[PDB]
RNA sequence: ACGAUGUCGACUAGCCGUUGGGAUCGAUCUUAGUGGCGCAGCUAACGCGAUAAGUCGACCGCCUGGGGAGUACGGC
RNA sequence: AGAAUAAGCACCGGCUAACUUCGUGCCAGCAGCCGCGGUAAUACGAAGGGUGCAAGCGUUAAUCGGAAUUACUGGGCGUAAAGCGCGCGUAGGUGGUUCAGCAAGUUGGAUGUGAAAUCCCCGGGCUCAACCUGGGAACUGCAUCCAAAACUACUGAGCUA
RNA sequence: AGUUGGUGGGGUAAAGGCCUACCAAGGCGACGAUCCGUAACUGGUCUGAGAGGAUGAUCAGUCACACUGGAACUGAGACAC
């Protein structure tokens, strides 16, 4: 299936665009402790239907603006 | 057993009204190359008397260790004061990769392939203490089997 | 140090500084003598050591030692200097290579006459 | 290069036989091998452990006549292999072509065996070899060229080898001056006085 | 504040075995019960029991053989500050095989021998010799 | 600004005082403090020793030869 | 055809293998560090005599090692350098016990990739070696599937230490 | 402040603030933005028991430059050794 990422929406001020934060756990090369890193992605939300704090998923497409190449596929769960 | 190796000779001095009084300290080890070994130290006015006293001390309190044919049983680490010592068994072609006092103790003790190293202070007396602590406490199999049969533990 | 303390900032090596700042990574350098003279050593030893002030092509002005019993250096002599610290003298951090450009080596030298640039007796 | 000059001075310094002459008469009644060379010969001269390792290494090197760079190359390549590199060194150093010519009886001393090899007089398998380092394979048939097959030097070396013991791991047909090397000698086949692990300890520092 | 209770188990056993006691009792847990079962099956302790009544108590009796204790060195490897995991071929060998390394795998808690035979890795809980 | 000894939790022989307070039959037990000794263990040694500097776990602060120097410059 | 055409460099108090004499007299000088030299200097400069390397031998510059002396493997903080003057608390780190689920870490396997050379193993060809070269191993990583469920994470329901 | 996003249009072999006119005020940053100094990168090389540390000569892959600063033309391909 299509490779998909999951994250939390941290900004929706832009029109038809959201910002999604994605966590990851990376092992230290030398000290061997898993440390927590984050990534920020700009995602194309055509219907402007995503509020802040939601848990959503996104997939890679062709660029639609500069530094914007991911489009969301569904809302896994909505922040209350 | 009788295989004598002299580890250290040192000159020490006390003070009295009038000046200094000098003495000599000798540290030696004695064994047979078949497992038994001991160490001794001696003070005297001149070197030969100190060496003889050290040899006589070493002949007393000579202990027995269990070894797997010129080599140790398992890698081990031991310490005395601020001296630390690490040893591990080696294959047949290896010599005795050890320094100073450790080499003497192991040559006399009958091992031949030991690949040893030491950390911290390298005072010969404390290093020999640490090496005897390490060798004395080796267990050998069918003795760690003090619980059950052999080859079910291994 | 706890693992978290090392993760936040790891252990660092402080790079050691060279004891021959002149002659940057060069085994030896060419210079010209500006003043040859004699100086006295520190307290335990006692002699009259022969040294020369040298201006180098790097532009540094340093002080070098002149080894061997005799020498023919003068002011405006062009010399080759290598590294090497002289314990007895304060500030002398270099040596003058004998028999290289204008130092001519030592004479009546029979034992180890390669450190002092002496030809074989032949 | 090679060591040149007094071939008994090494024996006097080392303190043992160190076969370096024909062995016709003796060693003691040539050079009084009981004092180290020089003015100071009667000194007790206790020498530290490093001295012991150095003497043992120099002793084997002078026995087989190998310079330092080549000796360390042999040591490294023997350390590469498996099975007690300490005796691998002896196994390999015992397979040199000049040494094999020595132990077949063709030369009284290693120096003249090397002279014979370097002067194009030995065919390993019908092919001429003129270098004193060719590691002889197990099962080779060392021979002497026909032109030099009738020299008096080889004959003299033959009866000199006649009383030297028998190595028994090579076999020589003396009538036609042919030789065959079956296999590298085992550790017990060599002299049981040299302790090779001491050298291994030396290079491991 | 009871950040790591298996280390508390091991330390209790070590201290009481160092004080020539014969019974060690502590609060119980399923992981502790599994480790104690491994210890008994390997022969380093004589027996263990588990109590009842809502706050169960785990009890262990110790072995001495000679005048020395049997467990002469036990140590905690995967603490909650490092969480060591190992593959099959990298499972640590204690004292050249004369000791044991307790490993938690998807097939249960076993020794390094059993995991090496079963060809499965896991988390290295503690080492015993 | 000192116990020249970070905070939190769990285990490990004992004896003798004292402060606030409970239970059992003046004594015994028990609880939170505050002191003097002391077995194991630890330490280079002095010494610490249930108020650990012993055996462990969680997190934090700091050290890397002596002067120059906790000083100069910059910031606050 | 004819032994004919072809040995030098450093060092010798200790570390560090190898020692005696002659000349100097805190001078001339040596030195990597301890240090040596002021009338018997194995430390200076020469001799004999040795010791180590060898068509090379020493010095200089630079890197790692030894250095567990930045200590993940693998150190410390009462008195040697080192516990903030003392609280509260944000981000972060860590988390008592039982049941079930999940499948992110975790573990095992498969597939794609990780250029060739290089390093490594077994061969082969140069008279051997250096050198050239065939096959394997290795590249400890990443992505995609399949399987497992003890531990950590996440979800739900509990319990009282 | 073409700065982040959107709409109509232009432009490119091709997605795209690549360009433009309007619309909203967005976007990045103690998980180190911005600035300063230094530096081609990798397979690899030297060390080390290993973990690591230093480094990027020869050989091979990629990048950039061609007296200095700009610009385009021809062409399948250049902003051209
Ligand atoms: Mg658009
Ligand atoms: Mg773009
Ligand atoms: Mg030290
Ligand atoms: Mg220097
Ligand atoms: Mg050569
Ligand atoms: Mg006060
Ligand atoms: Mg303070
Ligand atoms: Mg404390
Ligand atoms: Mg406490
Ligand atoms: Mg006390
Ligand atoms: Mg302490
Ligand atoms: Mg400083
Ligand atoms: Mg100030
Ligand atoms: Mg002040
Ligand atoms: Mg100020
Ligand atoms: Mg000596
Ligand atoms: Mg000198
Ligand atoms: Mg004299
Ligand atoms: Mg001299
Ligand atoms: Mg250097
Ligand atoms: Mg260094
Ligand atoms: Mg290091
Ligand atoms: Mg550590
Ligand atoms: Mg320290
Ligand atoms: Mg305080
Ligand atoms: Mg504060
Ligand atoms: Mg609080
Ligand atoms: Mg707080
Ligand atoms: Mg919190
Ligand atoms: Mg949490
Ligand atoms: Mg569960
Ligand atoms: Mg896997
Ligand atoms: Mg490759
Ligand atoms: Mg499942
Ligand atoms: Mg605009
Ligand atoms: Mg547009
Ligand atoms: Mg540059
Ligand atoms: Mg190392
Ligand atoms: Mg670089
Ligand atoms: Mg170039
Ligand atoms: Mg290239
Ligand atoms: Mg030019
Ligand atoms: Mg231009
Ligand atoms: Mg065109
Ligand atoms: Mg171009």
């Amino acid at each position: 299936t299509v490779r998909t990422l999951t994250g939390r929406v941290v900004s929706d001020k832009m029109d038809k665009t959201v910002t999604v934060l994605i966590e990851r756990r990376v092992k230290h090369p030398i000290y061997g402790k898993y440390v927590k890193r984050s990534t920020k992605l700009h995602a194309h939300d055509e219907s402007n239907q995503c509020r802040i704090g939601d848990l959503v998923t996104i997939r890679e497409t062709r660029p639609l603006a500069k530094t914007k190449a991911w489009t969301l596929v569904d809302i896994v769960e909505r922040a209350v | 057993g009788y295989i004598e190796k002299l580890v250290q000779v040192n000159r020490v001095a006390k003070t009295v009204k009038g000046g200094r009084i000098f003495a000599f300290t000798a540290l030696t080890v004695v064994g047979d190359g078949k497992g038994r070994v001991g160490f001794g130290r001696g003070k005297a006015r001149e070197v030969p008397a100190a060496i003889q006293k050290a040899m006589e001390a070493a002949r007393r309190n000579m202990i027995q260790v269990d070894l797997n044919g010129t080599t140790l049983q398992y890698p081990t680490k031991s310490a005395h004061g601020a001296s630390k010592v690490y040893m591990q068994p080696a294959s047949e072609g290896t010599g005795i990769i050890a320094g100073g006092a450790m080499r003497a103790v192991l040559e006399v003790a009958g091992v031949q392939n030991v690949l040893a190293k030491c950390y911290g202070s390298t005072n010969p007396v404390n290093v020999v203490y640490a090496t005897f602590k390490g060798l004395k406490n080796m267990q050998a199999p069918e003795a760690v089997a003090a619980k059950r049969g052999k080859s079910v533990e291994e | 140090a706890t693992i978290n303390q090392l993760v936040r900032k790891p252990r660092k090596r402080m790079v050691d500084k060279s004891d021959v700042p002149a002659l940057q990574n060069c085994p030896q350098r060419r210079g010209v003598c500006t003043r040859v003279y004699t100086t006295t050593p520190k307290k335990p030893n006692s002699a009259l050591r022969k040294v020369c002030r040298v201006r180098l092509t790097n532009g540094f002005e340093v002080s070098s030692y002149i080894g061997g019993e005799g020498h023919n250096l003068q002011e405006h002599s062009v010399v080759l200097i290598r590294g090497g610290r002289v314990k007895d003298l304060p500030g002398v951090r270099y040596h003058t290579v004998r028999g290289s450009l204008d130092t001519s080596g030592v004479k009546d030298r029979k034992q180890g006459r390669s450190k002092y640039g002496a030809k074989r007796p032949k | 290069a090679r060591y040149i000059g007094p071939k008994c001075k090494l024996s006097r310094r080392e303190g043992t036989d160190l076969f370096l002459k024909s062995g016709a008469r003796a060693l003691d009644s040539k050079c009084k091998a009981e004092n180290v060379p020089g003015q100071h010969g009667q000194r007790r001269g206790r020498l530290s452990d490093y001295g012991l390792q150095l003497r043992e290494k120099q002793k084997v090197r002078r026995i087989y006549g190998v310079l330092e760079r080549q000796f360390r190359g042999y040591y490294q390549e023997a350390s590469r292999r498996k099975g007690s590199t300490g005796e691998n060194l002896l196994q390999l150093l015992e397979c040199r072509l000049d040494n094999v010519v020595y132990r077949m009886g063709f030369g009284s001393t290693r120096s003249e065996s090397r002279q014979l090899v370097s002067h194009k007089a030995i065919t390993v398998n019908g092919q001429t070899v003129n270098i004193p380092s060719y590691q002889v394979k197990a099962g080779d048939v060392v021979a002497v060229r026909e032109k030099s097959k009738n020299q008096l030097r080889i004959a003299q070396a033959l009866e000199l080898c006649g009383q030297r013991g028998r190595v028994e791991w090579v076999e020589v047909d003396l009538d036609k001056k042919a030789g065959t090397f079956k296999s590298a000698p085992a550790r017990s086949d060599l002299s049981a006085d040299i302790n090779e692990n001491l050298i291994v300890e030396l290079y491991s520092k | 504040s009871m950040q790591d209770p298996l280390a508390d188990m091991l330390t209790r056993i070590r201290n009481a075995q160092m004080a020539e006691k014969t019974v060690v009792s502590m609060p119980s847990s399923k992981l502790k019960a599994a480790v104690a079962k491994v210890l008994k099956d390997e022969g380093y302790i004589a027996d263990f029991q588990i109590s009842s009544e809502v706050k169960p108590q785990l009890s262990i009796e110790l072995k001495y053989f000679e005048g020395k204790p049997v467990i002469e060195e036990v140590k905690r490897i995967s603490r909650p500050g490092l969480r060591q995991y190992k593959s099959v071929e990298q499972l640590p060998k204690v004292r050249g095989g004369l000791g044991v390394s307790i490993v938690s795998t998807n097939k249960g808690v076993m020794t390094d021998r059993a995991a090496r035979a079963a060809g499965v890795g896991g988390e290295v809980l503690c080492t015993v010799f």
